[PDB]
RNA sequence: GGGCCCGUAGCUCAGUCUGGAGCGCCUGGCUUUUAACCAGGUGGUCGAGGGUUCAAAUCCCUUCGGGCCCGCCA
């Protein structure tokens, strides 16, 4: 859903829900949507404690798989990264913070970052907690594939400034970059 | 009408075919390499099968008739790609006909488009070791989502090996899952567009080792894995704004996957297609068709440019047949 | 059709006898209640969620405190000597509660100033940056998570 | 260190096999072992210099056998 | 606030009775290499403190965190 145009306590908010995807089994759909709502609320809340701007959380509902969250003026990172190239740098910082503090966001895309005043990580649905650099490396790989598929024409600068931000915030970046090559190795020979 | 002879040696399924440009396949045959104890190879089977398949090709159509030879230069297993390339070059020079080395995955998409309805498809290509979603964006075929450790077919095969079901374990695991009643708790990882079936396979192995019923474990594994595939297909459909999806590859034989995709597309108001069983699995007919299509538009290929390409990508093909 | 009456009273003597008197009331430590929103949110969460406490008017306190535990919520955010926030429903019971507790009407204690924000952050472990009212509403909304 | 000589009925088929297999020979980025692949009249000669040697000889026996049988 | 249970290697569990292995990755072979397969390596001295015990992760207390339960409600 995600479209509500509602104001909780005069606070503009959009309640986002996960429409039951009937194609999958009923019980697995229930389990997946419950866990996705739990982790999204969990981490859209927790990340703020890292100084990583995001939408607000004001009410969870695991019974209905709903989360109410303060709305942010529509300006997507995917739709502005080509226009403003500094938001890629900013994504570098606000995702290197995640990596340094051992939190994984397994959907890294320029669609998962709004930019009105700062860089709001407006979804964390597939989040996780890991102390292994391999998960962080694979998440970076996912972002790499996303950036290629969307705006490969500027991949050079996009990835360059993403690494600039990652250097700026994350300190052991080189270790996970080296580990990334192990996953990049899947393509058979 | 120009006609072509294609081979297929990217995997265990040695395929040989001869196809015309009129819109029909003169001949198609496939010999699936039966796995030995876990040392022969797919390449060995290709070497000792392609001569025989080509003998039947001669019997059904004269040598001088075929105008072009194609072959699956990639992606695929190294030695098998090399065997098919060797045979392709030998036949090319012997018949004085041009050689073309074409790409396996795109070939799958074009055969699907030829045999099924006509469209520009979002092809979920799943097979023994090649799982990925592909489609036509930026005037080329480019991957969107793929496994990072193991493909769906290899996942099912390794599950069968662990549960000791004889190879192939596809239908056996499908029926055991059908029997199953409760879906065990297994990991469900969809890293954006990608998947990591290694986690699911390992967790299913551990769950079975813990004593959970085999039918329930198989049902859990199948539902989780094919739900991840369906979800990446949904994400790719949203990404590309296309109008129809196609299941392709060997694992297309699974009726549960087929019904899952069909129900998805019914809910999302999109069309699901899939090639007949004769064309789903690896075969020489698809490579023949791809080479014929490449040379139809006038894409020659020097005999020195027909190297194997183990790590071939669906974008390295200068798709120029539209 | 009557939204819950919320009023901040300062300089009011606290008497434990009120609790055993028997009545529907809630008293909140006014130094931690971020604003009127901090209690409207708790009201809505108690009304809608699955109750954690046997009493609606004590689930109000539990939600406002955020912490699920009742002992910690009481000992921390429960009303203390002086400034307090009264959550009530009716005028006659409100009049009796005002007469017993004492103090003077001044909602300004509910509002937030540097000291109040410092105390809120210190007691709710609110690290990171964000609007005070919105973020405390968030910390009170994250109760429905393991 | 070994040599493998293969003779064919005609120089035509000798060249056939040689130039259908030499492209594969030079298509390997890193070789199993040091190799030489040369055409001597109507025969093909392979020189091997290395485990890896056994794999190389088996693989090349297979390439040449497939090329021969294609006819 | 209290009772019960959990904590050991990069990951997961025996080992608590009463005094480590598997997984991951690395290396060689397996038709170099892998799809799989076979062998060697990498791995803690066991959440922390106190006491008992020659001898403890292993028995008791406190704490650190995690899960289950008991609640006493101002």
């Amino acid at each position: 859903a995600d479209i509500k145009r509602d104001s909780y306590l005069d606070f503009d908010v959009i309640i986002k829900e996960r429409v039951k995807k009937g194609y999958r089994d009923e019980r697995l759909d229930e389990n997946i949507r419950k866990s996705r709502t739990a982790r999204e609320a969990r981490y859209l809340a927790l990340v703020k404690d890292f100084g990583i701007p995001a939408p607000y959380i004001f009410d969870v509902d695991l019974d209905n798989k709903r989360i109410m969250m303060s709305y942010i003026n529509g300006k997507l990172a995917k739709d502005v990264i080509e226009d403003n190239l500094d938001i890629a740098y900013k994504i570098g910082e606000i995702v290197g913070k995640l990596h340094k503090n051992d939190v994984i966001h397994n959907d890294l895309t320029t669609s998962n970052f709004i930019f009105d005043k700062d860089l709001y990580i407006i979804d964390f649905g597939l989040g996780k907690i890991s102390n292994l650099d391999r998960d962080k490396a694979v998440d970076l790989i996912v972002f790499k594939k996303a950036v290629l598929s969307t705006h490969h024409e500027k991949f050079d600068e996009i990835w360059e400034r993403f690494l600039e931000g990652y250097k700026s915030v994350y300190d052991r970046w080189e270790i996970i970059l080296e580990l990334m090559k192990d996953v990049e190795r899947r393509a058979r020979y | 009408p120009m006609i072509c002879l294609g081979l297929e040696g990217t995997a265990e399924k040695t395929g040989v075919g001869i196809v015309t440009s009129d819109g029909e396949v003169l001949f198609n045959k496939t010999i699936m390499y039966k796995p030995p104890k876990q040392p022969r190879e797919a390449a060995d089977h290709h070497a000792e099968t392609f001569p025989k398949l080509i003998k039947e090709a001669f019997e059904v159509v004269d040598k001088n008739e075929i105008d072009l030879i194609a072959f699956s230069q990639g992606p695929g297993l190294g030695p098998s790609l090399r065997v098919t390339a060797t045979v392709a070059r030998t036949l090319s020079l012997t018949l004085k006909k041009p050689i073309i080395g074409v790409n396996h995955c795109i070939a799958h998409i074009e055969i699907g488009k030829l045999t099924t309805e006509a469209e520009d498809p979002l092809t979920l290509y799943v097979s023994g070791g090649n799982t990925q979603v592909i489609a036509y964006v930026s005037k080329k075929y480019r991957v969107f989502g793929e496994t990072l450790d193991i493909a769906v077919g290899n996942c099912l095969d390794q599950f069968a090996r662990y549960v000791n079901l004889p190879h192939p374990g596809g239908p056996y695991i499908e029926e055991l899952a059908r029997k199953g009643k409760k879906l065990v708790d297994l990991p469900y990882t969809v890293k954006g567009m990608d998947i990591a079936f290694s986690g699911l396979l390992t967790a299913a192995m551990r769950a079975y080792d813990a004593g959970e019923r085999l039918e329930d474990i198989c049902y859990s594994l199948q539902e989780y894995a094919f739900s991840m595939l369906t979800e990446i297909t949904e994400r790719a459909l949203a990404h590309t704004n296309k109008g129809e999806v196609m299941l392709v590859g060997g694992v297309a034989a699974n009726n549960r996957l087929r019904e899952m995709l069909k129900a998805m597309c019914e809910g999302q108001n999109v069309d699901f297609y899939v090639p007949p069983k004769e064309f789903c699995g690896d075969n020489g007919a698809m490579i023949a068709w791809l080479g014929l299509l490449m040379h139809k538009n006038g894409r020659w290929m020097s005999l020195d440019e027909t190297k194997i390409i183990p790590n071939y990508r669906t974008d390295m093909v200068e798709v120029n047949w539209i | 059709m009557d939204p819950m009456i919320i009023r901040g009273i300062r300089g009011a003597r606290i008497n434990n006898e009120i609790f055993n008197l028997g009545l529907k009331f809630q008293i909140l430590n006014a130094d931690v209640v971020a604003t009127k929103k901090h209690v409207l949110h708790a009201i809505n969460q108690a009304k809608t969620k699955k109750p954690i406490a046997k009493s609606f008017w004590m689930e109000i306190l539990v939600r406002a405190s955020g912490q699920r535990q009742i002992h910690e919520a009481i000992k921390i955010i429960g009303a203390k000597d002086g400034n307090v926030c009264l959550i009530c429903e009716d005028e006659e019971t409100f009049r009796k509660i005002y007469e017993l507790i004492g103090g003077e009407i001044d909602d300004s204690v509910l509002e937030i100033n540097e000291d109040k924000e410092r105390l809120i952050r210190e007691i709710f472990k609110i690290r990171g940056f964000g609007n005070v009212v919105e973020r405390v509403l968030e910390k009170i909304a994250l109760i429905e998570l393991k | 260190q070994a040599k493998i000589e293969i003779e064919f009925p005609s120089e035509d088929v000798a060249k056939v096999v040689y130039e259908a297999v030499l492209y594969e020979h030079l298509s390997v980025p890193y070789r199993r072992s040091e190799i030489d692949f040369k055409l001597e009249g109507k025969k093909i000669i392979l020189d091997i210099k290395a485990s890896a040697l056994r794999g190389t000889v088996n693989s090349y026996l297979r390439w040449i056998k497939a090329a021969i049988d294609v006819i």
